[PDB]
């Protein structure tokens, strides 16, 4: 079926100009009706474009909103102007399929838009070591800017157990968040843990093995 | 500009409950209204269109009602694997008007944190700050009381707490909570204890380690 | 009778079915959905101006056709309040039989219009077929063309088929039939027991009237669920990813033909619905007439 992949930059200076794009994969992107969405803690719908030549724009944001498709590179992108951080959320797009049936069906995974003058900073992977009923371990990354930063282990082969909290904003501004995993003891001794910190916007990408 | 409001904001239920969400629309919309769920740090998951028609593979107990003026979505057999935050959406009218979320918290039988400890790894004292972190692993309710004491001594003003969404497997919760302490404060103390308060455990445990040993 | 839009005619070949409504042919139901199919492929975005210098010009021929026809359909009119109003009748100097053979003869020279004035654009339609069957040619898949647009459509199909009330229609016609048939055997029984022809021939005329309504009523219901369940059947089945590209044509033209019978009987039975609203309105107008 149709799949949707989002990818722009996430980290904005005010009054900069916000510009994502969406490549879909398994359709072609023509006549299909190309929604945007943001998400901020509630869901706001944006624009609404089209091959056919139907665009709607939100009165909100409508005179800074641009959006366009490409139906050769099969991507349809929007664009933001005069950012502010009234404009930081989660951005998403997702397709309708006709303008009276504008539910939307795939989502692309969306793209943490963060609208700040503060350079950006490479977060810090610590392990937390295991001691010695159940073993638990796990990684510490700390000091990192602007959100966000995913946390895996052994490359996707650990799932079970893991745990990944959130990120609490500390005094200094840089955010930090713990990842743990609860394994058997007897596993300590054999099988070896690593967890795979990445932090996309400094580019910084950490792979930390867990050992007593 | 169709305003949409769904209530309860928030609601709690049981494993085995049936639970009701409503939307009411400011203007009549005829039968187009979307229904979604989210999941948390995910994306918005279709589950209804059209007032009643079911998406594909969606669980066949997510339920749709409603036409024109109010709607009403129903989950008629609960699942830890529902708490959510679900929406609802019209398309009658442009711009798209979202619902303002109703967050479904499950309610499950009480069940005791599992308590550890971690030192700071030698790896963060050479940068001159310490973190000692401990974590209260698959507990519920998400109240929980954590006390931090370095040397006999409770500490305040120094502990970050973060507690993670609830569990889509065990409805259980999960917390951490990071002492950053400067490594010269951290260097000069032995004994770093993490007491929790909760309300499974008759006693109020404590799981600590001694520096350098 | 405020309107006579009821009547219909299909080719000998019982195959193109012309109806008083626009389109009149589903054919151009399917050439309209046929639009929308053609804007998802950017491989064939040439059939915007096709449709408009071609199907436009096919619809346009077929409303001039109608309007040929409507002196004609002014007669038959006229004749319908003479025969099913017996105040009317008793000022013409004929007999029911011989104005019933007026009736027939006025009838099926108006149908037989509709049919005749139109034959030249009912080869049209299969000259458009090739013409999408060509065109669609054009889309540079080969043996993976895609199917999400295909299964898409029909999404948009089965929404449109909850708006349609079939439920109501079948349990309206089945006591439409069930008051029809009624009715007939009451008159059967009193027309050797009193002595009033002028009122029971404008009874029988009015139930002939409803019987042959009832008829397309029947035809255009079958054809609406036949639709609304072979649809419904294609999204339940099995969900190919990818397909040829010739067995992607036909699925365009099973979907898009499909979808024009429903939208087709939608406004047949839409009108037909009324026109025996008002036809039953009549007899049992005219049987309080005779007491």
């Amino acid at each position: 079926q149709v799949q949707l992949q989002q990818w722009g930059a996430g980290l904005l200076k005010p009054s900069e100009t916000l510009a994502l794009t969406c490549t879909v994969y398994g359709g072609s992107s023509s006549g299909y009706y190309w929604n945007w969405i943001r998400q901020s803690p509630g869901l706001e719908w944006i624009g609404e474009i089209s091959d056919s030549g139907s665009t709607i724009y939100n009165p909100s944001l409508e005179s800074r909103v641009t959006m366009s498709v490409d139906t050769s590179k099969n991507q349809f992108s929007l664009k933001l102007t005069s950012v502010t951080a009234a404009d930081t959320a989660v951005y998403y797009c997702a397709k309708a399929i006709l303008t009276r049936y504008n539910w939307l069906d795939p989502w692309s995974q969306g793209t943490l838009v963060t609208v700040s003058s503060a350079s950006t900073k490479g977060p810090s992977v610590f392990p937390l070591a295991p001691s010695s009923g159940t073993a638990a371990l796990g990684c510490l990354v700390k000091d990192y800017f602007p959100e966000p930063v995913t946390v895996s282990w052994n490359s996707g082969a650990l799932t079970s157990g893991v745990h990944t909290f959130p990120a609490v904003l500390q005094s200094s501004g840089l955010y930090s968040l713990s990842s743990v995993v609860t394994v058997p003891s007897s596993s300590l001794g054999t099988q070896t843990y690593i967890c795979n910190v990445n932090h996309k916007p400094s580019n910084t990408k950490v792979d930390k093995k867990v050992e007593p | 500009d169709i305003v949409m409001t769904q209530s309860p904001s928030s609601l709690s239920a049981s494993v085995g409950d049936r639970i009701s969400i409503s939307c009411r629309a400011s203007q009549g919309v005829n039968s187009a209204l979307a229904w979604y769920q989210q999941k948390p740090g995910k994306a918005p998951k279709l589950l209804i269109y059209d007032a009643s028609t079911l998406e594909s593979g969606v669980p066949s107990r997510f339920s749709g009602s409603g036409s024109g003026t109010d709607f009403a979505l129903t989950i008629n057999s609960l699942q830890p694997e529902d708490f959510a935050t679900y929406y609802c959406q019209q398309f009658n009218s442009y711009p798209l008007t979202f619902g303002g979320g109703t967050k479904v918290e499950i309610k499950r039988t009480v069940a005791a944190p599992s308590v550890f400890i971690f030192p700071p790894s030698d790896e963060q004292l050479k940068s001159g700050t310490a973190s000692v972190v401990c974590l209260l692993n698959n507990f519920y309710p998400r109240e929980a009381k954590v006390q931090w004491k370095v040397d006999n001594a409770l500490q305040s003003g120094n502990s970050q707490e973060s507690v993670t969404e609830q569990d889509s497997k065990d409805s259980t919760y999960s917390l951490s909570s990071t002492l950053t302490l400067s490594k010269a404060d951290y260097e000069k103390h032995k004994v770093y204890a993490c007491e929790v308060t909760h309300q499974g455990l008759s006693s109020p445990v404590t799981k600590s380690f001694n520096r350098g040993e | 009778t405020d309107n006579i839009d009821y009547f219909d005619i299909s080719d000998e070949s019982n195959y193109y079915l012309i109806s008083q409504l626009r389109p009149h042919f589903s054919n151009i139901y399917f050439f309209d959905e046929f639009k929308r199919y053609a804007s998802y492929h950017t491989e064939i975005k040439r059939y915007e101006d096709i449709h408009k210098t071609k199907v436009n010009s096919l619809l346009n021929e077929a409303s001039r056709a109608i309007g040929i026809c409507n002196r004609a359909k002014n007669t038959v009119k006229g004749l319908i309040n003479i025969l099913e109003n017996p105040q009317k009748f008793k000022t013409q100097r004929e007999s029911y039989d011989v104005k019933l053979r007026q009736y027939e003869e006025k009838k099926e020279a108006f149908r037989g219009c509709l049919l005749n004035k139109n034959r030249k654009n009912l080869d049209q339609i299969k000259k458009i077929n090739n013409e999408i069957r060509d065109l669609l040619e054009k889309l540079k898949c080969s043996q993976d063309c895609q199917t999400n647009v295909y299964f898409d459509m029909i999404k948009i199909y089965l929404v449109d088929f909850k708006k349609m009330p079939y439920e109501n229609y079948d349990t309206f016609i089945k006591q439409y039939k069930n008051s029809y048939l009624s009715g007939v055997d009451m008159i059967r029984k009193i027309e050797k027991q009193i002595d009033n022809p002028v009122t029971i021939n404008a009874i029988k005329f009015t139930q002939k009237e409803m019987g042959y309504i009832i008829d397309r009523f029947e035809y255009h219901l079958q054809k609406v669920k036949h639709s609304i369940d072979q649809v419904t059947a294609l999204s339940d089945g099995v969900k190919p990813k990818q397909v040829t590209k010739n067995r992607l044509k036909e699925y365009y033209f099973n979907i898009g033909n499909y979808y024009s019978i429903f939208k087709f009987g939608k406004d047949s039975l839409n009108m037909l619905n009324k026109a025996l609203i008002h036809k039953e309105k009549i007899v049992h107008n005219l049987l309080g007439e005779l007491f």
